[PDB]
């Protein structure tokens, strides 16, 4: 439940380059795929579940 | 769907993109037409002409080669098939691509073709050779001798003539 | 009312395109050609004949092509070359030369073998929509039968395409 | 030529397309307040959400059934591709096809097959004669007291002889009894002409 | 007076 | 909540007129690559079929 | 993986590998027999 982003799955270590202003991600399809930790300025990688 | 009113396509925008699945389908079906009559009309690489003389070993084609009376390039069977703002609610239907003129055209270089070359203009260049002759070599693809037609000639070339006038018969009857 | 219909030569040769108004006679609304097909304005109509570039409709064809600058032009598209094969009595011709041309054929035979959660696409994470969507009938049975079925018959298709042999040679 | 796989390409187009039209179809609410049921079931109450849901239900379920319908079409279309693949191969591989334009433009040779994504390259290997002349022909000869036919071959002449030749590739030879038939006598063909068939 | 804005005015929509 | 009844009804329809276009066009692509090798097989040669 | 919503692509039973030794197969009988090893 990251910052309102309520989503299920397998959060991962991506090297996804990321804007500063820019928070959320997004693919082709509409989907989540990518989200930042608010605490910590990493990069993360919402991977659906098994 | 929506007629004149923009209420209603503010709510089919969002039923999802069944027009563009839809107009894609219609586009699909458009071009495998088109692309049907091109492989089944357009199978030579060029258009051959008929000579005037039109004296083929004997055989009268007069009713299958294109008459030049018509305005339409037909032939009198083709004129005898043919015999027998298209806008209604959003409807339309689409022009085909090949007109009726260049069918007619294809269907008379294949014909030119079978009568002048026979097969060869099909497998590559287009070979001459008399009628007659062609037609002793096709005897040969179903076991008849060739000697068969130089000797009854006449007689085929009756039947063929009875058989392509009860054809334009029975369309007609 | 029609439909508008842009013909594009492709953005990597040039930007000029033109419009294609299906059905309407040049009257309701640059050179200006009224076709069999509707109102092509962007397009200028050569008496030339040439190959089909792009199908406009009705016999009418359009390609970019030099002046004889460049640009779409429109035309009557050409059936082929003209060839009077002289046709006589005591004339044959036969071939001195042969040239083996090897020529390719492309032919699918099979697609992706895709298999829908019908109970997932439709319903996600909620038991209350499974409830309601196990009233619905009995669709999702056969939705999945008729992939399963589809599946298989990819298969059978990559088999009998394929492994047309018994033994595999060397 | 990048544009020469225009039907493997294609194929694998149309699934993809498909494939995300129906996962788009899940971000637009058929008749409902919103797409996402956790909202739907978190923001009314119990009566309504059995509406609210069942219209998202009946469009998903609509939607579905559009995509497997265009499934078993496309499936039925790959499978007559597969079987024309199928004969194709198993008449100009395994075989010598005499069927006209099958293994492709021209007299059949040969084909090799060749894999490829989601399809099949057949090199079909064809005999296109070149180089043709013209040649004076005849329907038979006509002998002291009788008339001879081209057994395999066809009468031709240069100007002055006659030699018989194949019917696709020019070979002069001399007429001789081993390549002819008497039948009959020179009365009834109308064009033949008169030579002498060595014995 | 008068100017041409080419291709110049575009921005991100959102913060995705 | 009539408008949607009607939307919903004349986009079945549509997808149903749809539907039986594309059966009847692989129904009529069936045929015409019948045609086109019956052309090919007869016209530009002698079959023996 | 790239599904979201659970439309598995499940992959074909002959790979490519096996694919590649049917031609392989096809072409050494076009090649050795021609016509005699599909008959």
């Amino acid at each position: 439940n990251f910052n309102g982003l309520t989503g299920t799955g397998v959060l991962t270590e991506s090297n996804k380059k990321f804007l500063p202003f820019q928070q959320f991600g997004r693919d082709i399809a509409d989907t989540t795929d990518a989200v930042r930790d608010p605490q910590t300025l990493e990069i993360l990688d919402i991977t659906p579940c098994s | 769907i929506c007629g004149d009113s923009t209420e209603c396509s503010n709510l089919l925008l969002q039923y999802g993109s069944f027009c563009t699945q839809l107009k894609r389908a219609l586009t699909g079906i458009a071009v495998e037409q088109d692309k049907n009559t091109q492989e089944v009309f357009a199978q030579v690489k060029q258009i051959y002409k008929t000579p005037p003389i039109k004296y083929f070993g004997g055989f009268n084609f007069s009713q299958i080669l294109p008459d030049p009376s018509k305005p339409s390039k037909r032939s009198p069977i083709e004129d005898l098939l043919f015999n027998k703002a298209q806008k209604f609610n959003g409807l339309t239907v689409l022009p085909p691509l090949l007109t009726d003129e260049m069918i007619a055209q294809y269907t008379s270089a294949l014909l030119a073709g079978t009568i002048t070359s026979g097969w060869t203009f099909g497998a590559g260049p287009a070979l001459q050779i008399p009628f007659p002759m062609q037609m002793a070599y096709r005897f040969n693809g179903i076991g008849v001798t060739q000697n068969v037609l130089y000797e009854n000639q006449k007689l085929i070339a009756n039947q063929f003539n009875s058989a392509i006038g009860k054809i334009q018969d029975s369309l007609s009857s | 009312f029609g439909g508008v219909s842009v013909i594009t030569p492709g953005t990597n040769t040039s930007n000029q395109v033109a419009v294609l108004y299906q059905g309407v006679n040049c009257t309701e609304v640059s050179n200006v050609f009224q076709t069999r097909a509707g109102c092509l304005i962007g397009a200028e109509y050569v008496n030339n004949s040439y190959e089909c570039d792009i199908p406009i409709g009705a016999g009418i064809c359009a390609s970019y092509q030099t002046q004889t600058s460049q640009s779409i032009i429109a035309y009557t598209m050409s059936l082929g070359a003209e060839n009077s094969v002289a046709y006589s009595n005591n004339s044959i011709a036969i071939p001195t030369n042969f040239t083996i041309s090897v020529t390719t054929e492309i032919l699918p035979v099979s697609m992706t073998k895709t298999s829908v959660d019908c109970t997932m696409y439709i319903c996600g994470d909620s038991t209350e929509c499974s409830n309601l969507l196990l009233q619905y009938g009995s669709f999702c049975t056969q939705l999945k039968r008729a992939l399963t079925g589809i599946a298989v018959e990819q298969d059978k298709n990559t088999q009998e395409v394929f492994a047309q042999v018994k033994q595999i040679y060397k | 030529t990048p544009s020469a796989l225009g039907k493997l390409q294609d194929v694998v187009n149309h699934n993809a397309q498909a494939l995300n039209t129906l996962v788009k179809q899940l971000s637009s609410k058929f008749g409902a307040i919103s797409s996402v049921l956790n909202d739907i079931l978190s923001r009314l109450d119990p009566p309504e959400a059995e509406v609210q849901i069942d219209r998202l239900i009946t469009g998903r379920l609509q939607s579905l059934q559009t995509y497997v319908t265009q499934q078993l079409i496309r499936a039925a279309e790959i499978r007559a591709s597969a079987n024309l693949a199928a004969t194709k191969m198993s008449e100009c591989v395994l075989g010598q096809s005499k069927r006209v334009d099958f293994c492709g433009k021209g007299y059949h040779l040969m084909s090799f097959p060749q894999s490829a994504p989601h399809g099949v390259v057949f090199l079909h290997v064809t005999y296109v004669p070149a180089q043709e002349k013209n040649f004076t022909t005849a329907p038979a000869i006509c002998h002291d007291g009788k008339a001879h036919f081209p057994r395999e071959g066809v009468f031709v002449s240069n100007g002055t002889h006659w030699f018989v030749t194949q019917r696709n590739f020019y070979e002069p030879q001399i007429i001789t009894t081993d390549n002819t038939f008497v039948s009959g006598n020179c009365d009834v063909v109308i064009g033949i002409v008169n030579n002498t068939v060595y014995d | 007076s008068y100017t041409n804005s080419f291709t110049r005015g575009v921005y991100y929509p959102d913060k995705v």
